[PDB]
C-alpha cells in the first residue's frame, strides 16, 4: 500500500488472511495375473529344468 | 454303567509295484515332464533280406 494525501480514503487492513481448499483427483490403474502364473510362481515344483 | 474295553487298529497289506511279478514285464521309468507329453512315438527302418 502507499501512503496518500491530506485525507483521501485509502485501506487500513494488513495481512488479509484468505484460504485455499484442496482440490482432490485420484488416479487409477488396474493390472492383471492369470491363474497359470500364479499356479508357476508360488506353487513351484521341484520337478525338471 | 458302561465301559469301553480298547480301541484295536486294522493292519494293512501295503503292496508296492517292483515287488509284484508283473513289474517284470514293465521297464519302470519316472519322468516329471509327462504332463507336458502329448504323444511319444517310436519309428523303425527295416530293410529285408
Amino acid at each position: 500500500r502507499v501512503a496518500s494525501g491530506a485525507g483521501l480514503p485509502t485501506s487500513r487492513q494488513t495481512t488479509i488472511m484468505v484460504t485455499k481448499y484442496s482440490e482432490k483427483s485420484p488416479i487409477t490403474i488396474p493390472f492383471e495375473l492369470s491363474a497359470a502364473c500364479l499356479t508357476y510362481l508360488r506353487e513351484t515344483f521341484e520337478g525338471t529344468i | 454303567f458302561e465301559a469301553i474295553f480298547g480301541t484295536f487298529c486294522n493292519r494293512l497289506e501295503w503292496v508296492y509295484f517292483l515287488t509284484s511279478g508283473l513289474a517284470a514285464a514293465a521297464h519302470a521309468i519316472k519322468f516329471h515332464d509327462l504332463n507336458k507329453l502329448t504323444t511319444g512315438k517310436m519309428l523303425f527302418h527295416v530293410q529285408v533280406p
